[PDB]
């Protein structure tokens, strides 16, 4: 009955901590996200943290001590015997006194930061698996049907919809569009990066960054489930099994390409691109031409999470629950910590000098160092 | 024996299906091709020299009994019908 | 696991022949298979293939014997010893047939192969046994048809019985099975109240017995 | 429980 | 397996001869179609364990 | 360049003459570089050369060639979940097999084919590599190294756009599963495209059966996690409003049977649209047309939907077709089973007009036989005949013998052991021989059975059975007595109505009673038989030989064999000793079970079970005490100890076998006994009447995803057993056991589902109406004793 | 001693590239490089580049043959006549080639015929993968205008040309990987 894995998971590296990591506080959310693959991650805005679980529970916690401000449940009960989970799967996004959350029931909620009452709720084409990006008085949603929709903020009514082709087999998760100069750049599950006007949805241009396709499927997956990054009129995209590419913001010309894919987001700081390969191989490419600077292959197949640049050191979790601090100058580990036994799957959050991360069991942690 | 009927036998069917309208669509002088077109290819013939087509319509539903219609067509050396013998029921 | 040392092909062939004489088929099969794999196109190719066919047949490995027979026929359409290959094909089909009520397709295949052999090589030394096996297979097929006719007589389908007995009288007109089936056709004709046909079959029966 | 093996 | 272990062996079985039927006067038996016909092959070969089915030395 | 000789070097298998024919060039002709190139290209196109180096000497045209190496052996490594023989057959079917030439171009093709097979299986990380090892004499061996990963399992099945039915309820009927509780068997969590199509069609039917005529599935998505260890399935649907059925219209060449079809297309104006009912109507029309000779009566329905009033008008098109007659029915592949065994299952008669329904029924009966792994049909046409066909059945025979073992536990029989070897097809004859044996706390049983399923062509079956049975009463909660009996029994079976089945037979049974505790009922029976034992010792003995005529009748109408929701089952069994036997008595039994659903979904059901029994002697004798009726337990009256309802023993004073203080003894002389005495040991009675009314409801707390696999019910059981021969006048002080008015009642809740250990049934009952001596047992369970 | 005349330089699926063919292409490039030696001064890399050139041509030719694309001689007659503005095409060209490579007349036409098959198939598949959105040419033409009906036409041609090159390059890479190639040179 035993069935070994194709590639052995890498062992836990041994590292001497230059600085001792700590845990400022930790609050528990009901059941977290479980073993399901979801984008649900915490959010931070004005010294308060908003988190949610897959069941439907949503909490607003103080960012200094973890005290709960308000808590609401989005699961409808048909009395005192029935309870249907909401199946929240869209990363919590807070902007302008609203809290936008996606749902696997093709529902999008918009709670109030003050008391948590649902400001409005809307029905979308399909499962809302992407982070509800907010910009220019719109809430872009990338459903699992390949449909990109733009809801209103105050009203919540769908304004326009753009249909993106979907392959027979894809990877769970949808790319979150990035907006710049009144144009939303999104990645499709078919391996193409698309740019659409934010006024009507007209497709400015569409470029394909997938490398190739084999005879069989599965090995020809090219889902661009990352979030494209735009800096100085250049768009960076990273397709699964595909090529990291830099595309001209206006025309979509492929300025340069490199053969390495992933689904975890990447950072663009200064003249360096920090990304986590699909094999859990942290790399630091150069902006000009993608020339590699250093590599860290000591965490192979540990199922890392999206990196976050905190205090000049990248931070990545893993399924085992260890949080690894790795330097950016050379890539050597600077510290390692054990936080939660459930494990880390969703991206960390770093802002306002606070590093937040949520485990599979819903325990939201705030990390510091002394 | 009164026990053969009471038992649960399946429907027993044999021979061609005669609808009482095709049998009225035949006349003396028609050829084998015309007869086959009207009634169909018979399940039985006379292999002992003479050419003769036996259209038997036998059916025996469960605990019902046996009913048979025998339509015998006698042709000639040139495949032309010469005689028709119809037996509405079997004695 | 019945390993075969890397000896010269002449020695391996001599060992295979000696073990064939003793009557032990497994060891001969192993030796000949080793010699075939190691020297697929050596001088001992056709001889080894014929020996393999013989050993597979006598070892009850009928599927492999059949496969080897078809392969040899395909690759040597005009081999001088092809009547022997056809005879072995007939023997293999008869063995597969191996009970007259069971599937007769193997019996039909054996009959076809033996008919081909006898019609192609009347002077072959495997022709008299081929005719004997042909007679036996004809009787077997007629017996199968007679068994089906008996079953339909029991069931009560009087048209199937007459049709099948007519088919026997057409295909196997000179068999004890047909002789024993004639009364079934007479009974079916009488049951369906065709007295003329019943009398004809009665005359046929009387004129013979 | 009931095991049944075909021979 | 065991059933064909005998057929693989030499199992000479000889059945009854084949005799043609007689057609009564005034009628003719059905045609034969020659589908299963046994031709007459002269010569006196060997049958039933008297036949050497060993492959020839060629 | 003129050529005077053409020579070849390196040839191994290809004949020189054949290759010379292949070459466009021939000896004795001018030749140029273009001709050399064409010859090389043709030689390579032959497909048996790896490299060609056509050369020209001073006078001779020398050719050096390298033929494709011959495969010497095939080896596999890592095919843990795929058998080596399976890989070998797949490869030969693809084309690569031992003895052929190894095409160095198809390595990638073979690897990708194997990887595609693994992906179809479900292992999406599987990697396959081929290693080629050269060997002397232009021989090569290929080794296939496999890197099978971990199979991917469904993590969630989601339905988007459903507002009338919960996603869990919809998934409840799906073949694909995302939750597999360890305490229940519902299936595995693997993914297959056939399963996906099947459950999508199941969802479509589920929605169409409720009147959602405009139901539509927009699209479905299958997704994998980045690690490729999980599968997510999403289904998008657009359920419309419910529609009514305005009417049915039939058009086409009905062949003069219009009057009979309008009766098959009658509906109540204002009925909810139902695809299942539409299909049933189409099948009924097809059955009628087939009954009237036609072989392929095509029928189509094209509903017209009017959204203004939400009404559906069915447009049925009927085409009778033509009549085809079956000339022969052939069975191929029945190497073991004889022809008659397969042929007697046929509903289609040879030499009669064809019927597709009849052919399908015959195929289904052949499948039900269980002797064949596969059954296929092929209606081949007869050359030179436009209306005659031959039906051919291809059957792949399967092994029928089976060793068997079983273990179960319960409150009544304790640990139960079963073991037997069966042969359902004896030498391909249809006979079913076998020997079986069971043992529990109070009984060990062993029988040898031989049955002929078709004693008559109609379907009558002749049985046969030799059995040996040992019964220990004290272990069964009865008065102490041992009964070791053996005998034989032959029975017939007459199917009469496709649901009813009579059966009559004879039998001989020899009973040897010993170790009997003296008591009033037993001694009454013994005196009735003329025996004159003594009420002082437990070492009595008694032997009898009886010939009985056993008859019975079984009516079965249950829709399902497991968790039935509708129908009724009635069984009547009898017995009577024919003259010449020591005993003279008759015994009758009657078991009933009726299910009456009270909802469309058949989730709420009412179950009514009754059991009756009576028996007595004929020639002034009594029914044997070992043939009595026992009530109480988890099968007759839940909440009571097994075999506790009914009369209680009344022992006479008697010295025990081996007296030893500290052990309870029943009313012995060594403990100060000088008169008869009442006890609490059941003895059973010759008359019995048990009834039960059980209400079945859905499980309230179990998840609706698999709540249909567990049955919950609240029951109210009644029962009573009495001895008709008890002489109340003589034993005035003791309770009158001949009064049937003593009704025992109980109520409670029962649970029942299937577990890997076997069937499970739990019950807690509180008997609220019991009489003196009855021993109560609230909690009762039975794990796997049904095997 | 025996002198090698021709051989198989590499195997492409069921086809082959002959050592004669590589020599033929070697003349074509050097004759082209004779005009400007700076075009291809390399020798070993040029040999490798030519080897890849023929290999891909064989892949394309086999793909074209599979579909069934065929060209008649009448198209060849029109195809050859291309520089007739200042030459007597099919009259002076036939005679002139006799002094360079026209040992057999069919060789030149036979060679060019293949080049037409690969071009036809290459265009058909490469353009099939191309997709053009109107918003691109509208804005592309606006940029050029900064530097009506006729202007947006130019945007399409440049845009179509730009997409064709990208798709063509990708298709070459994909086809090369997906095919079987083996270099012997032994
Ligand atoms: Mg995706």
């Amino acid at each position: 009955n035993s069935e070994e894995d194709v590639v052995k998971m890498s062992p836990l590296p041994t590292v001497e901590n230059q600085f001792t990591p700590t845990t400022a506080w930790s609050t528990s959310v009901g059941s977290g996200i479980g073993n399901f693959y979801s984008n649900l991650h915490p959010a931070l805005a004005d010294n308060v943290v908003y988190a949610a679980d897959r069941a439907g529970l949503v909490k607003a916690l103080n960012a200094d001590d973890g005290k709960e401000i308000w808590s609401v449940s989005l699961a409808e009960k048909d009395g005192w015997f029935s309870k249907e989970p909401a199946l929240l799967s869209g990363g919590v996004t807070v902007s302008g006194g609203h809290v936008y959350i996606g749902s696997e029931k093709a529902q999008v909620y918009a709670l109030n930061t003050s008391d948590g009452t649902v400001a409005w709720q809307t029905k979308v084409a399909g499962e809302a698996l992407s982070r509800p990006v907010v910009s220019d008085g719109l809430v872009l949603i990338h459903t699992s049907n390949g449909q990109l929709q733009a809801l209103n903020e105050a009203d919540g009514a769908v304004k326009w919809t753009v249909n993106l082709d979907m392959p027979s087999l894809s990877l769970r998760g949808e790319s979150a569009p990035t907006t710049a100069f009144g144009a939303a750049v999104v990645g499709g599950d078919n391996g193409r990066v698309s740019a659409v006007l934010m006024e009507q949805g007209q497709m400015i241009w569409q470029q394909r960054i997938s490398q190739a396709t084999g005879s069989t499927e599965i090995d020809r997956l090219s889902d661009v489930d990352t979030t494209p990054v735009v800096v100085n009129g250049v768009v960076f995209a990273l397709a699964y099994n595909g090529n990291l590419t830099a595309l001209d913001l206006r025309s979509g010309q492929i300025m340069w390409k490199r053969e390495l894919g992933s689904v975890n987001d990447f950072i663009v700081d200064g003249n360096r691109i920090y990304l986590v390969d699909q094999n859990d191989r942290v790399m630091a490419l150069t902006i000009d031409g993608g020339v590699t600077l250093w590599t860290q292959s000591d965490l192979l197949h540990r199922l890392l999470t999206s990196p976050v640049l905190y205090n000049g050191n990248l931070v990545v979790g893993d399924s085992e629950g260890y949080l690894h601090w790795i330097n950016v100058e050379d890539g050597r580990f600077v510290a390692q910590q054990k936080v939660d036994s459930s494990g880390f799957q969703t991206e960390p959050v770093a802002a306002d000098g606070k590093l937040l991360i949520q485990a599979k069991d819903g325990t939201v942690y705030s990390i510091t160092r002394w | 024996s009164t026990l053969e009927r009471v038992v649960y036998r399946p429907d027993i069917n044999q021979g061609n299906y005669l609808t009482a309208n095709d049998v009225s669509k035949i006349r003396v002088g028609m050829t084998q091709q015309q007869v086959a077109y009207a009634l169909g290819t018979p399940l039985m013939s006379d292999p002992f020299g003479t050419n003769t087509w036996f259209y038997v319509f036998r059916q025996q539903p469960g605990h019902e009994g046996v009913t048979q219609q025998t339509l015998t067509l006698t042709f000639n050396s040139s495949g032309v019908l010469t005689n028709i013998d119809n037996k509405p029921a079997l004695s | 696991k019945e390993e075969v040392p890397d000896n010269p092909p002449n020695e391996i062939y001599a060992t295979a022949q000696q073990k064939l004489q003793d009557g032990n088929w497994r060891q001969a099969i192993t030796q000949l298979e080793a010699l075939d794999n190691r020297y697929p196109f050596g001088p001992y190719s056709q001889q080894v293939q014929l020996d393999l066919i013989y050993a597979y047949y006598k070892n009850a490995d009928l599927p492999l014997a059949q496969a080897a027979i078809d392969r040899f026929i395909r690759l040597n359409p005009t081999h001088p010893n092809i009547d022997y290959v056809m005879y072995m094909r007939g023997l293999t089909n008869m063995a597969l047939d191996d009970r007259s009520d069971r599937d007769p397709q193997h019996a039909r295949a054996a009959f076809s192969d033996f008919s081909k052999l006898v019609r192609g090589y009347p002077n072959s030394q495997y022709t008299t046994d081929a005719t004997k096996r042909l007679v036996f297979l004809k009787d077997r097929l007629a017996k199968y048809e007679y068994s089906v006719a008996e079953y339909y007589t029991e069931r009560g389908a009087w048209v199937a019985v007459v049709n099948r007995v007519e088919g026997m009288l057409r295909d196997y007109p000179d068999t004890q099975a047909t002789r024993d089936a004639l009364p079934l056709m007479e009974n079916a004709y009488r049951q369906m109240q065709m007295n003329a046909q019943a009398e004809k079959v009665a005359k046929i029966i009387a004129a013979n017995s | 429980w009931n095991w049944s093996k075909s021979f | 397996r065991y059933k064909r272990q005998v057929s693989g062996d030499e199992a000479y079985l000889e059945a009854a001869p084949l005799a043609e039927l007689h057609a009564p006067a005034g009628m003719i038996l059905p045609v034969t179609s020659g589908d299963y016909a046994i031709p007459v092959t002269n010569g006196s070969g060997a049958v039933g364990k008297a036949l050497d089915i060993r492959p020839p030395a060629q | 360049f003129v050529v005077k000789d053409i020579h070849f070097e390196g040839l191994q298998r290809v004949a020189v003459g054949a290759a010379l024919l292949s070459m466009p060039v021939r000896t004795g002709d001018t030749v140029n570089d273009e001709d050399i190139s064409n010859t090389i290209r043709a030689l390579f196109a032959t497909g048996n050369f790896e490299d060609v180096r056509v050369l020209r000497d001073g006078d001779t045209l020398l050719v050096q060639v390298k033929e494709r190496p011959t495969i010497a052996s095939i080896t596999f490594s890592g095919n843990k979940s795929v058998k080596d023989d399976m890989l070998k057959q797949n490869l030969e079917a693809s084309g690569v097999r031992v003895g052929e030439s190894l095409d160095r171009t198809t390595i990638a093709d073979i690897e990708k084919g194997l990887e595609d097979f693994y992906y179809s299986v479900g292992k999406y990380s599987a990697s396959v590599k081929a290693v080629v090892t050269p060997l002397p004499r232009n021989r090569v061996d290929l080794k296939l190294v496999f890197q099978e990963g971990v199979s991917a399992e469904i993590q969630q099945i989601n339905i988007v756009g459903n507002h009338a039915f919960t996603t869990d309820e919809l998934i409840s009927h799906f073949q694909l599963r995302d939750e597999v509780p360890w305490w229940n068997v519902v299936g595995d969590r693997k993914y297959q495209k056939q399963k996906l199509a099947g459950d999508l069609e199941t969802l479509r039917s589920y929605y169409l059966d409720r009147g959602y005529a405009r139901f539509n599935i927009d699209s479905t998505q299958v997704s994998l996690t980045p690690d490729k260890k999980g599968i997510y399935v999403t289904v998008n649907i657009t359920e419309g409003d419910q529609y009514k059925l305005s009417g049915v219209e039939v058009s086409g060449n009905l062949a003069g049977h219009s009057a009979e079809i309008e009766q098959l297309t009658k509906i109540e104006p204002g009925e909810l649209y139902n695809g299942t009912k539409v299909t049933k109507m189409e099948d009924d029309i097809k059955k009628l047309l087939g009954r009237y000779g036609y072989a392929y009566p095509r029928v189509q329905s094209m509903p017209e939907i009017n959204d203004a009033d939400k009404t559906v008008k069915l447009r049925v098109n009927v085409d009778a077709g033509n009549r085809f007659y079956v000339r022969k029915i052939r069975f191929e592949g029945n190497d073991t089973s004889k022809d008659a065994v397969l042929r007697r299952e046929m509903r289609q008669m040879e030499g009669a007009w064809l019927g597709s329904d009849l052919v399908d029924q015959g195929k289904e009966r052949l499948n039900r036989l269980g002797f064949f792994e596969t059954v296929d049909t092929d209606t081949q046409r007869v050359p030179g005949s436009p209306d005659q066909v031959d039906v051919v059945y291809k059957v792949k025979e399967r092994n029928t013998g089976s060793f068997n073992f079983g273990i179960g536990y319960g409150t009544e029989s304790g640990v139960s052991f079963q073991a037997g070897v069966q042969q359902d097809n004896w030498l391909g004859t249809g006979y079913a021989v076998g020997i079986n044996g069971t043992k529990n706390d109070y009984q060990t049983y062993a029988e040898l059975s031989v049955t002929n399923p078709y004693f008559t062509v109609d379907g009558v079956s002749l049985g046969g059975r030799l059995f040996y049975n040992d019964f220990q009463a004290d272990d069964a909660d009865l008065s102490d007595y041992t009964n070791k009996s053996y005998g034989t029994d032959v029975t017939l079976g007459f199917p009469i109505n496709e649901y009813n089945s009579l059966r009559a037979g004879l039998g001989y049974v020899h009973n040897s009673l010993s170790n009997m505790q003296p008591q009033v009922a037993m001694w009454r029976y013994l005196y009735s038989m003329g025996e004159h034992p003594s009420t002082s010792d437990q070492d009595n003995s008694f032997k009898t030989d009886d010939f009985t005529f056993n008859y019975g009748w079984t009516y079965n109408k249950l829709d399902r064999g497991y968790f039935p929701t509708d129908g009724s089952r009635v069984n009547l069994t009898g017995k009577v000793t024919i003259p010449g036997s020591d005993n003279e008595y008759y015994k009758v039994t009657l078991d009933t079970a009726t299910y009456v659903p009270i909802d469309d979904d058949h989730k709420w059901v009412v179950l009514g079970r009754t059991r009756w029994g009576y028996g007595d002697g004929l020639g002034g004798k009594e029914m044997p005490f070992y043939e009595n009726f026992y009530a109480g337990g988890s099968s007759t009256v839940r909440g009571f100890q097994s075999n506790t309802i009914g009369p209680k023993a009344v022992y006479f004073p008697h010295q025990a076998s081996n007296y030893d203080p500290d052990y309870d003894y029943e009313c012995a002389t060594q403990d100060g006994a000088k008169d008869l005495c009442k006890s609490d040991d059941a003895v059973g009675g010759n008359a019995m009447a048990v009834a039960s009314l059980e209400f079945i409801t859905p499980t309230p707390f179990i998840s609706d995803k698999y709540a249909n696999s567990v049955r919950t019910s609240f029951f109210w059981d009644m029962g009573t057993v009495w001895d008709t021969n008890w002489d109340s006048s003589q034993y005035s002080g003791y309770p009158d056991y001949s009064d049937p008015s003593n009704i025992r009642m109980s109520a409670g809740i029962a649970l029942q589902w299937m577990s890997p250990l076997g069937p499970l049934v739990f019950s807690y009952a509180q008997p609220f109406k019991k009489y003196d001596g009855d021993k109560a047992e609230q909690f009762q369970f039975n794990i796997g004793k049904t095997w | 001693a025996p002198q090698v005349v021709d051989k198989v330089a590499a195997v492409v699926n069921n086809g082959v590239v002959l050592e004669s063919d590589v020599d033929g292409l070697m003349q074509s490039v050097k004759l082209n490089a004779a005009q400007a030696r700076q075009q291809l001064p390399d020798d070993a890399t040029l040999r490798h580049q030519i080897m890849e050139r023929l290999i891909m041509d064989q892949i394309i030719l086999q793909m074209g043959q599979k579909m069934g694309v065929k060209i008649s001689d009448e198209q060849l007659d029109q195809a050859i006549a291309n520089i007739a503005k200042q030459n007597n095409m099919t009259l002076d060209q036939m005679r002139s080639r006799l002094a360079y490579d026209g040992l057999n007349y069919n060789t030149y036409r036979n060679q060019i015929r293949k080049e037409m098959i690969i071009s036809e198939v290459r265009n058909n598949e490469v353009r099939r993968r191309i997709t053009i959105l109107p918003q691109e040419v509208e804005s592309l033409a606006q940029q050029v205008g900064n530097q009506d009906a006729a202007q947006k036409d130019r945007a399409y041609r440049m845009l179509m040309n730009r997409k064709f090159s990208e798709e063509a390059a990708s298709w070459m890479q994909e086809q090369r990987a997906s095919a079987y190639v083996k270099i012997l040179s032994n």
